[PDB]
């Protein structure tokens, strides 16, 4: 699950 | 204004920084995403007298990934150092820990490491 | 408290942590030498609203190692998590960079792990 | 026979090592688990001549978390120290990888510490 | 091949690998220096039994820095992945650690990353 | 989602 | 060399 | 001082 410091 | 100013990564994240004469950072890092949502405070802090060797300027910067939008419940640290001259660099690797129940520690902490550029005046 | 007061690492260090409005870590690192040439300062930030399913707190906070009587050329950054209950502590990997020359870059960073404790 | 035995970490794994007299580390690790799928194959390397000033004893292993049973697409390393005497301990820093697509590298490593204690003869 | 081959990090080190039986890695280590003196052991593992959905091989080793010509009293180990595909790569993440005393422990480890390239 | 590593 | 983070 | 890893 999505973390903020990865997201595109 | 060595430090102070807009840096990318190499992933397209912005740190948009300002150097205090006290040694203190503040700004805002903004996830790839660019919108308002993706936008959170950090501080730090970095050497305000660096030796004139040729050495970088050591640092080290916080994001909490809390933001009036939402919440990852974690937070991640860079440490680092800015060289400067041609092209202007911070090189960093990076702790992400999540808060996790004691049993679930093992999956706390991510580690990397990011490359960031500075935008030229 | 919570994360506010102070706490004491493995080694005699101690952090002095002030957790303010909306997520702002300040206070004061000093290493187990303690007198007045081993006070530095730090900030950080830290999860202003964490979880209630038992996980620990988020936080992390920078101290670079300069203050007005001496300078190291380094900062540490410690990135870890509070954890509440009956026995509070405060759990962290650290990154320890010196400034290096680039040919020198592999010399740059240590890596540790501290525990903070309320004793 | 100081490094070869059996260890313990403080969440109950198991470290089964041999070193050998050219520097070679092999043996099994065990999760907590501790039956059959528990069990894999480790290998690395050692400082077959340390200091003899106090110091410990450099030394490192992987564990692919591969085995007859169960494949969880990731590698742990184990860098440490080795020290002798009395409480014999190995302190180690470790980095848990997993496969993952480009995109998703930063989920890729974990980081952590792991210190053993040798079962005694 | 995929992983094994002759790989090269981005200061000029070589890393000379066999994949082999059931997840062995086997091979040498030779330093940016080239010469005899710099050639090392490494041993490691990895995944023989990737994913198949396109995400990278987990693998790691070690090099104890001990060779018939010196000793560093240390060792590295290397953990990553992997990545096969048009332009090959194995992306890691180090940690070299040296013999210390207790209280010299802090400066034991050191962190840092490479990218090797069949290039 | 679990990992060896960390099972109890 | 001496580090101000480990002195005892 | 010295270490075999980043020599040139």
């Amino acid at each position: 699950w999505s973390h903020p410091q990865f997201e595109k | 204004a060595g430090i102070t100013g807009t840096w990318y990564n190499q992933l397209g994240s912005t740190f948009i920084v300002t150097a205090g004469a006290d040694g203190a950072l503040t700004g805002t890092y903004v996830t790839a995403r660019g919108n308002a949502e993706s936008r959170y405070v950090l501080t730090g802090r970095y050497d305000s007298a660096p030796a004139t060797d040729g050495s970088g300027t050591a640092l080290g910067w916080t994001v909490a990934w809390k933001n009036n939008y939402r919440n990852a419940h974690s937070a991640t640290t860079w440490s680092g150092q800015y060289v400067g001259g041609a092209e202007a660099r911070i090189n960093t690797q990076w702790l992400l820990t999540s808060g996790t129940t004691e049993e679930n520690a093992g999956y706390s902490t991510l580690v990397g490491h990011d490359t960031f550029t500075k935008v030229k005046p």
